[PDB]
C-alpha cells in the first residue's frame, strides 16, 4: 500500500532475477569452478580463443583462423558483438589470458540470461498487459532446456545473446510502434520520438552483429507489414507509421551492420559478408515501398481506378511479388550425427512424442500452446494487429522448432510469453488478482474457491517447469580432468611450444580462399583427432587440429578427401598414413568415447550414408535366465527371457581399423605411431581399482559383466569404460582365430595420445626357412599400465624389414622397460633403439 | 546437447 503501489511489479522482477542468478550462476558453481574454470560445451572454448586474440591486437580482431583446420585453414561466423564484449570485458577486469580471461566469460551467458528477464518483460508489455509481462519476466527467469543451459555459468556462446536480440528487437519495434501510431504531424519525429525506431534498429543491429544469420527477422517484420496491409479488410494499423519505424529500424541496423559486412569475399548466410547488408538495407526499401503504397490508398488511388478496396491487397501481392520475383534476377540424416539438431516432437528412431517438449519447456510449453491457441481467438475477434504480429513471430520460432532441436532457445521466449496470457486470464477469472488486490486494499466480491483452484493452476505451471531448471542446472558441461590434463601435456611437451604460442595470437589476414594450403609462417605440424575436440585442442594445448567443431576436416571414405573420418575408419596403415600425410598429421589424441559411442558417427561420415555403416557392428551380449553369457549375431538367436546388454558390439572390420588399433590395442600392431601419453582411467574405473586390480583377466572380467547386467536391467548401457572391457572381451572370442595382437583385457585411460613416427627401419637376411619374423617390447605408460608391443612381417626374398615406433630413451614418459625382443623361427636377439634412429627413420642392418 | 556428437 506504501511500496507496492509501483514496485510490485518491479519486486517481483528482482524476485524473478533472483532466481535466476541462483539457477545460472549458484547452481553450476562448483562444476565450472573446479580444477580450472570449465567452458562448458565446445563453442565457448573459441570464444575464449577469438576474445583472448582480440585482447591481443585491440580494438580489432581475426576474421580467418589458420590455427584450426590445420592443412587450410577455416573462417570464423562467431558474431563481432561477443567477441568482443568479451574483451571489453576482459581487459576491464584485467584479464588477458589463461584462467583469468575464461573466469570473466563464464559471467557473460548467465549476466545474459539474467538479464533476458528485461526483453521478454518489453515485448508482452507492449502487445498485451502489464500484468501479463510480470508474469513472462517471471516465466523465462526459470524456463529450463536449451535456454537454461546455453545460459550457465561457463557457457560463454552467442546463443543467449541471440535470443536476447531476437525478443529485444521485437519488443523495442513494437514499443516504436505505439510510440509513433496516431503520431505523424511532424510529432512522429520531435527529435524524441525517432529514438524509439533507433533503438529497435540497435537492437536488430547487435542482433545480427552476435548472429550471422540474424537477418531473418527482416522476414519476420516485413511478414507483419505483409499481413497488416493485406488484410485491411479484417484488421487495422496505422500503415504509415507503422511503415516508416519499419524503414528507420531497417535503415539504421544496415547502417550499424556496415562495418563488419565485409568480412567474407562473396555471399553467405552465416559467414560476416555483404549479403546481410543487402537484406537489411533492402528490408528498409520494401518498408518504404509499403509506406508509398499507403500513401497511394489514402487518396483513394484503389478506388479512383475502378478497383475497390477488396482489392488493395492485391497492390502488396504484386509488389511482394515482383521484388521476389525480380530478386534473383540481379536429408542426409547421416552427415547429422550431432546431438544440436534432430527432429523436434520426434523420436530418433521416428515417432512422435512431446518428451522433447517437455524436457525443454517444463509446462510453459503446454500452457503456451493455450496462449497461442487464446490469443489467435483473441485476435480473430479483437482484430489487434500487434497480437497478430505476436503470433507470426510464435508460428516462425515454432517451424524452426519443428524441424531442427537446437532451436528450442527461441522457442522459450515464445513459451513463457504466451504461458503468461494463459496465466494472466485464468488470475482475472478466478479472481487470483482480485484477491491480491483486496487481501492488501479494499475487499471485492469474490470467491476464496476459485482463488485456489488459481493458484493450483500456478503450481502446475510452476513447480514442473523449475523442478526441471533446478536439476539441468547443477552441471557444467565441458572437458573433464582426462581431456584438459592431457591437452595442457601437449602443450609443454610438444615442439614447437612458443613458436604456437606466438601464431595463436596473431592476427592473420584475410584469404580469398581456403581451397589451398595455408602458407605457414613456420615449421608447423597437426594434430588429428575427432572434430568434437577441435576446439578443445586449439584453445588449450595450442595445436592446431584438422577436425574442428566448424564441421570442417571430417573429410570421408567414399570421396577419399582426407580428413578425421577417413584416417580413424582406415582398415589398414597404408591408407592410414596418405590421409596422415596429406594432411602433415603429426600427433593423434583417440579419447574412449572415439572407441566406443562415436565410432558410429565417424563410421557414417567416412561411408556418408547409414547403412555402409552398419557393416561395422554385429550382435549383443545376451545372459539367459540360465545365466551364460551369449553372443547372438542376429535377434532371432536370442533365448526367451534373456536380458540384453544394450550396446551394439562391433563386428570384425572395427577390430581391423585405425581408431581400434590405437586406443583399443594400445598402439600395439601399429609402425608409425607410438604412444607419448596415457590419461587416467574413466572416472567409473579409477573408483573400482579401489577393490579390484586390473591388471588380471577373470576378475576385471568378473566385475565388468557385473555392472553391464546390473545396469542392463534398466534401459541404460554400461558406462564407457565397461564398453571398452566387453570390446576387448568379445575381440579374445570372436577375434579369436586371428589374435593379430592378443591383449590383455583390462580398462585403458580415458585419453590417449600417439606421434607419427618415421620408425627404425630394421632389415635383414633371415634362415631362408621361416617366412615371419616377429618383434615385441613390454612398454610401461605414465600410468604406470603394463601392455606387450607387437608387430609381425613377412619374409620375401628372404629378407624382411620391421619399422619399431618405440623408443628407449624418449623423452616422453610412455616408453618400454624391456628391449625388443626380436625372433624368425628361432634365432632371438635383444636389441635397444634409440630416439635417433627412431625420429630420423634411420637404416639398420640385422640378420637373423 | 553442445555440438558434441551423440554420445
Ligand atoms: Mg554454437
Amino acid at each position: 500500500e506504501s511500496w507496492f503501489k509501483k514496485y510490485w511489479h518491479l519486486s517481483v522482477l528482482v524476485i524473478a532475477a533472483l532466481i535466476s542468478v541462483k539457477l545460472r550462476i549458484l547452481n553450476p558453481w562448483n562444476s565450472v569452478f573446479t580444477w580450472t574454470v570449465r567452458l562448458g560445451g565446445n563453442d565457448p572454448w573459441y570464444y575464449y580463443r577469438l576474445i583472448e586474440n582480440t585482447i591481443h591486437n585491440f580494438p580489432h580482431r581475426i576474421w580467418f583462423d589458420p590455427f584450426t583446420y590445420y592443412p587450410y585453414g577455416s573462417y570464423t561466423h562467431f558474431g563481432p558483438f561477443l567477441v568482443y564484449l568479451g574483451s571489453i570485458a576482459g581487459i576491464i577486469f584485467s584479464a588477458t589470458s589463461g584462467e583469468s580471461l575464461r573466469a570473466v566469460l563464464a559471467f557473460i551467458p548467465a549476466i545474459g540470461g539474467v538479464l533476458a528477464i528485461l526483453p521478454v518483460y518489453l515485448l508482452t508489455r507492449e502487445v498485451f498487459d502489464k500484468r501479463a509481462a510480470v508474469i513472462a519476466a517471471f516465466l523465462i527467469a526459470i524456463v529450463p532446456g536449451q535456454f537454461l543451459q546455453r545460459s550457465i555459468l561457463g557457457f560463454n556462446d552467442h546463443h543467449i545473446w541471440e535470443a536476447f536480440w531476437q525478443v529485444s528487437a521485437l519488443g523495442t519495434f513494437l514499443l516504436a510502434y505505439n510510440r509513433w501510431k496516431g503520431h505523424d504531424l511532424s510529432h512522429n519525429l520531435t527529435a524524441r520520438q525517432m529514438a524509439y525506431p533507433v533503438i529497435a534498429g540497435i537492437t536488430i543491429g547487435l542482433y545480427v552483429l552476435s548472429w550471422g544469420a540474424g537477418f531473418i527477422i527482416a522476414p519476420i517484420i516485413l511478414a507483419f507489414m505483409f499481413f497488416a496491409f493485406v488484410l485491411a479488410g479484417f484488421v487495422n494499423a496505422d500503415r504509415k507509421n507503422l511503415s516508416l519505424v519499419a524503414v528507420v529500424t531497417f535503415a539504421v541496423s544496415a547502417l550499424i551492420y556496415l562495418p563488419f559486412a565485409f568480412n567474407y569475399p562473396g555471399f553467405s548466410t552465416i559467414f560476416y559478408s555483404p549479403f546481410q547488408l543487402l537484406v537489411l538495407l533492402g528490408s528498409a526499401v520494401i518498408a518504404a515501398a509499403f509506406y508509398q503504397i499507403e500513401k497511394w490508398n489514402d487518396v483513394g488511388f484503389f478506388e479512383r481506378v475502378g478497383l475497390g478496396r477488396k482489392g488493395m491487397p492485391l497492390a502488396v501481392i504484386v509488389l511482394t511479388a515482383l521484388i521476389m520475383g525480380l530478386f534473383f534476377v540481379i536429408p542426409k540424416g547421416g552427415a547429422l550425427t550431432i546431438a544440436e539438431v534432430y527432429p523436434f516432437f520426434f523420436t530418433h528412431n521416428g515417432e512422435f512424442t512431446l518428451t522433447n517438449a517437455v524436457l525443454h519447456f517444463g509446462a510453459l510449453f503446454f500452457f503456451g500452446m493455450a496462449g497461442i491457441l487464446y490469443s489467435a481467438y483473441r485476435f480473430l475477434k479483437r482484430r489487434s494487429f500487434p497480437e497478430m504480429a505476436l503470433l507470426i513471430w510464435a508460428i516462425a520460432m515454432f517451424i524452426a522448432l519443428w524441424g531442427q532441436n537446437r532451436f528450442a532457445y527461441y522457442f522459450a521466449a515464445v513459451s513463457a510469453v504466451y504461458s503468461a496470457l494463459a496465466l494472466s486470464v485464468v488470475f482475472d477469472k478466478l479472481h487470483l488478482y482480485r484477491a491480491l488486490e483486496n487481501a492488501i486494499g479494499a475487499r471485492n466480491k469474490l470467491s476464496y474457491f476459485r482463488v485456489a483452484f488459481a493458484l493450483l493452476i500456478a503450481l502446475a505451471a510452476i513447480y514442473p517447469t523449475y523442478i526441471l531448471a533446478d536439476a539441468q542446472s547443477s552441471y557444467a558441461g565441458g572437458p573433464n580432468k582426462q581431456w584438459y590434463d592431457a591437452l595442457t601435456w601437449m602443450r609443454e611437451n610438444t615442439p614447437d611450444g612458443e613458436k604456437y604460442d606466438e601464431y595463436y595470437l596473431q592476427l592473420y589476414p584475410t584469404p580469398q580462399s581456403n581451397k589451398e594450403p595455408f602458407s605457414y609462417p613456420f615449421e608447423t605440424y597437426g594434430v588429428i583427432s575427432w572434430w568434437d575436440y577441435g576446439h578443445w585442442i586449439e584453445a588449450v594445448a595450442h595445436r592446431m587440429p584438422i577436425a574442428n567443431p566448424f564441421q570442417a576436416g571430417i573429410g570421408n571414405k567414399y570421396n577419399n578427401v582426407p580428413g578425421a573420418s577417413s584416417f580413424f575408419t582406415a582398415e589398414n596403415e597404408s591408407y592410414a598414413e596418405f590421409v596422415a600425410e596429406k594432411l602433415n598429421v603429426k600427433y593423434v589424441v583417440s579419447d574412449i568415447e572415439m572407441e566406443t559411442c562415436k565410432y558410429y558417427a565417424m563410421a557414417v561420415w567416412a561411408e556418408g550414408d547409414l547403412p555402409l555403416a552398419e557393416k561395422y557392428y554385429g550382435g549383443y551380449f545376451y545372459y539367459s535366465p540360465t545365466g551364460t553369457f551369449g553372443y547372438a549375431n542376429s535377434q532371432w538367436d536370442i533365448p526367451l527371457n534373456s536380458i540384453i546388454i544394450p550396446l551394439r558390439i562391433p563386428s570384425e572390420l572395427y577390430y581391423s581399423t585405425m581408431e581400434a588399433k590405437l586406443h583399443l590395442f594400445d598402439g600395439s600392431g601399429l609402425s608409425h605411431y607410438r604412444m607419448i601419453y596415457e590419461s587416467d582411467y574413466p572416472a567409473e574405473w579409477k573408483s573400482y581399482s579401489s577393490q579390484v586390480n586390473l591388471n588380471n583377466e577373470s576378475q576385471v572380467l568378473q566385475t565388468a559383466l557385473y555392472e553391464a547386467v546390473m545396469r542392463a536391467r534398466y534401459g541404460v548401457s554400461p558406462t564407457m569404460g565397461t564398453q571398452e572391457v566387453l570390446y576387448k572381451y568379445a575381440y579374445t572370442q570372436l577375434y579369436e582365430k586371428k589374435m593379430g595382437i592378443p591383449v590383455k583385457i583390462a580398462p585403458s585411460g580415458y585419453v590417449k595420445i600417439f606421434e607419427r613416427v618415421k620408425g627404425a627401419v630394421v632389415t635383414g637376411k633371415v634362415s631362408a626357412n621361416v617366412t615371419e619374423v616377429s618383434v615385441n617390447a613390454t612398454i610401461k605408460t605414465n600410468q604406470n599400465r603394463t601392455f606387450e608391443y607387437w608387430q609381425t612381417v613377412e619374409v620375401k626374398n628372404g629378407t624382411y624389414t620391421v619399422v619399431l615406433p618405440y623408443s628407449h630413451n624418449s623423452d616422453y614418459p610412455v616408453k618400454p622397460i624391456t628391449p625388443y625382443h626380436i625372433k624368425a623361427g628361432n634365432v632371438v636377439k635383444e636389441i635397444t633403439i634409440y630416439e635417433s634412429q627412431v625420429q630420423n627413420g634411420e637404416i639398420i642392418q640385422l640378420d637373423l | 546437447r553442445y555440438n558434441v556428437t551423440a554420445c
